[PDB]
């Protein structure tokens, strides 16, 4: 089966930049490759077929080019609606083949997340699981630390964590940590704390809650 | 009508005309229909095919003409196309019958040739294991390829038929 | 219009078997070669089969990862494709596309997809439970507040704000697979602090593959 490498894997860059994305195939495919963009949710679309040929409606900043083994996808001019996901195949001989993807995201400035902590309900205590919840809104960049402390004790492996896709308004992520404890743990204890690290801000942010105080 | 025994190399002559008007039903198929035989990036197709042809050094022209090296191109070449038309039994229905034709009489003609040999020494056979992975990376392809790869190969079949006529007729 | 429509997803237990179909309207089905792709969450494209029209013999062509496991097939009087799954990993849990291959071998139309869950868990409606904080903060110009939608399975939930009427400021995480094979995700939006006590929030959840539907106000 042909192999193909896509390069880079993520990329992120400002609106009105240039961006390239390129394709290897592992052997001669001529000319049949093709480009698609892949939005959140939504099935993939054609943007260039056979190399080089723009698909109908794709604004001309879109550009495939090359033949044989090496293929670039060149983009002129990042519009907002430009930022996505971008796929090559390999159409040449089946089994087809898509490249691995290239994440492209919006470079913005730095914006520190405003810090929320939530205890769990006296609902889901009655069932006896216990989730503390830890919202970072609307940051960026995406890389942030979060740690969970309970009575001061660093926790370790009963956490989960989840960011959404950038913003398609203001380009931020924002990330939600939960962390699981059973209702005999969770009332064995008083103080718990989300300690938030992120390049916007100067020193670590500590949000807490008392449980006796909810 | 009655007429009197062929020779063989009258034989030889009416096979290859009736390959060759078996060929030429064959393109007319493919050229009436998708991409109407348009030629432009037929190189594409062509990457992958090894299509035997004539050459001055082989000694099949009138210029340098070599009764026993022409021979034994036109049968090598011959035994090199078979995978070819092989590939090409899948491609016709709606003319099966017509594709079988073309393929059964070269196998017809192939043996008239090495009669006439004698010896084989000089003959290269095509090696089976290449000719199975050949045949599979062919029909591997998408419609647009396998298109250019049949007309590839009726109009290169046909080309080293022809020159493979007029060199016999001098034999 | 071509339209493709994708049928039969759904939840299988590991080693279990699932036949997908697809039906195709508005274009001659017989002429085309169709495909099939499918998408981890969260992951990229995979390819996964190809199956040929009547001039091609109805010739089959398979991803090699996909070891023989699959079977696709069509039947022309009914407009339909089909992909057989068997001995399913829980790897193979996708979205899986129905495709319209090109004459020049790329994919043309989609379908929308349909999700195929592989897991030993069984079909399990949410617990929502509210996100608010333990008092009201007096300094702070923006509130916080949401629902813990937890353990449902398997994908996907929805989640509106006030019926579709909050939409600015509303995120809604993506699930996390927790290590009893359940789902769990929160949805949280952020609020003037001065709005807080004027106006009711109330997050509608939604999770179709076990029919239930929870409107959870939440009170901070």
């Amino acid at each position: 089966d042909i192999q193909m490498t896509q390069s880079p894997s993520s990329l992120s860059a400002s609106v009105g930049d240039r961006v390239t994305i390129t394709c290897q195939a592992s052997q001669d495919i001529g000319i049949s490759l093709s480009w698609y963009q892949q939005k959140p949710g939504k099935a993939p679309k054609l943007l260039i077929y056979n190399a080089n040929n723009l698909a109908d409606g794709v604004p001309s900043r879109f550009s495939g080019s090359g033949s044989g083994t090496d293929f670039t996808l060149t983009i002129s001019s990042l519009q907002p609606e430009d930022f996505a996901t971008y796929y090559c195949l390999q159409h040449n001989s089946a089994p087809y083949t898509f490249g691995q993807g290239t994440k492209l995201e919006i470079k913005r400035t730095v914006a520190a997340p405003s810090v929320f902590i939530f205890p769990p309900s006296d609902e889901q205590l009655k069932s006896g699981t216990a989730s503390v919840v830890c919202l970072l809104n609307n940051f960026y960049p995406r890389e942030a630390k979060v740690q969970w402390k309970v009575d001061n004790a660093l926790q370790s492996g009963n956490s989960q964590e989840s960011v959404t896709e950038q913003d398609s308004k203001d380009s931020t992520y924002s990330l939600s940590s939960t962390l699981t404890l059973s209702k005999a743990d969770y009332e064995k204890h008083k103080v718990y704390a989300c300690e938030v690290t992120h390049q916007g801000l100067s020193s670590p942010v500590t949000k807490s809650f008392n449980r006796g105080e909810c | 009508p009655h007429r009197q025994p062929l020779t063989s190399s009258e034989r030889i002559d009416k096979q290859i005309r009736y390959i060759l008007d078996g060929i030429s039903a064959l393109r007319k198929e493919t050229c009436n229909k998708s991409n109407m035989c348009e030629s432009s990036k037929e190189a594409l197709a062509e990457n992958n095919l090894n299509l035997p042809k004539m050459a001055e050094k082989d000694g099949c022209f009138q210029s340098g003409f070599n009764e026993e090296t022409c021979l034994v191109k036109i049968i090598t070449g011959l035994l090199e196309f078979e995978v070819y038309l092989e590939y090409l039994q899948n491609r016709f229905e709606s003319s099966e019958e017509q594709a079988r034709a073309v393929q059964m009489s070269t196998k017809v003609l192939i043996q008239f040739l090495q009669k006439k040999a004698k010896n084989l020494d000089a003959i290269t056979t095509p090696d089976p294991t290449t000719n199975a992975s050949l045949l599979t990376k062919l029909q591997a392809q998408n419609q647009w390829l396998q298109d250019m790869t049949t007309h590839l190969i009726l109009r290169s079949f046909k080309e080293f038929l022809q020159s493979s006529l007029r060199a016999l007729r001098q034999m | 219009e071509v339209q493709l429509v994708e049928s039969g997803g759904g939840l299988v237990q590991p080693g279990g078997s699932l036949r997908l179909s697809c039906a195709a309207s508005g274009f001659n089905f017989n002429d085309y070669f169709m495909n099939w792709v499918r998408q981890a969450p969260g992951k990229g494209l995979e390819w996964v089969a190809q199956m040929r029209n009547k001039n091609y013999q109805y010739g089959t062509y398979y991803a090699e990862s996909l070891e023989g496991r699959f079977t696709i097939s069509r039947d022309d009087s009914k407009n339909s494709l089909y992909l057989q799954m068997n001995s399913l990993k829980t790897e193979d849990t996708a979205v899986y596309y129905c495709a319209r291959e090109s004459y020049y071998g790329f994919t043309s139309y989609w379908g929308q997809g349909t999700l195929v869950t592989v897991s030993s868990a069984s079909t399990k409606g949410p617990s929502v439970f509210p996100l608010a904080p333990c008092s009201r903060s007096t300094s702070e110009s923006t509130a916080a507040l949401g629902c813990l939608v937890k353990d449902y399975f398997p994908e996907p939930v929805t989640v509106s704000w006030n019926s579709g009427a909050l939409t600015s400021g509303v995120h809604t995480f993506p699930a996390v697979l927790q290590s009893s094979g359940l789902y769990s995700l929160s949805s949280v939006v952020t609020v003037p602090s001065s709005s807080l006590g004027t106006k009711t929030y109330t997050c509608n959840v939604d999770h179709k593959p076990s029919n239930t539907k929870v409107d959870k106000r939440v009170e901070s």
